[PDB]
């Protein structure tokens, strides 16, 4: 019984380390999404535009 | 003979809108230049790439694009009243 839990306790051991490549790879995609997302703000307007006055 | 078809052919140049004309300022840098139209607003606009170093000059007058804004060609002045003072003899 007790080796029984230890066939069983390696299993969320083992699932949780590959949800470690499961974020690892998640973040970083996104990150670099994030990143491509930098652009985007940057990219607005570009040109033209128009001079005001700050009140 | 064919010279009318050559005005003709000038018509498909007044196709063409015309721009609007305005007063540059001075410069923030060289992608900025802040240009002032004769109405009184003022604009923050890129150039194209046809324009030369004499478009910046010192608060000169030049056109403005219709849609870009970015100035094609500057033109000196214009004035309708001056022939009027031309002719005194």
């Amino acid at each position: 019984d007790l080796y029984s839990r230890y066939k069983k306790l390696q299993q969320e051991l083992e699932f949780l380390e590959v949800q470690e490549e499961y974020i690892k790879d998640e973040q970083k995609n996104l990150k670099k999404e994030f990143l491509h997302a930098q652009e985007e703000v940057k990219r607005i307007q570009s040109i033209p535009l128009v001079i005001g006055q700050f009140l | 003979t064919k010279q009318y078809e050559k005005s003709e052919n000038d018509l498909k140049a007044l196709q063409s809108v015309g721009q609007i004309v305005g007063e540059v300022l001075k410069q923030l840098t060289e992608e900025k230049f802040i240009v002032k139209a004769t109405n009184g607003p003022r604009y923050v606009v890129g150039c194209r790439r046809q324009l030369d170093k004499s478009k910046l000059k010192p608060g000169t007058r030049v056109a403005l694009d219709m849609t870009t804004l970015t100035i094609m060609r500057y033109l000196p002045r214009e004035v309708d009243p001056l022939v009027y003072n031309m002719s005194h003899e």
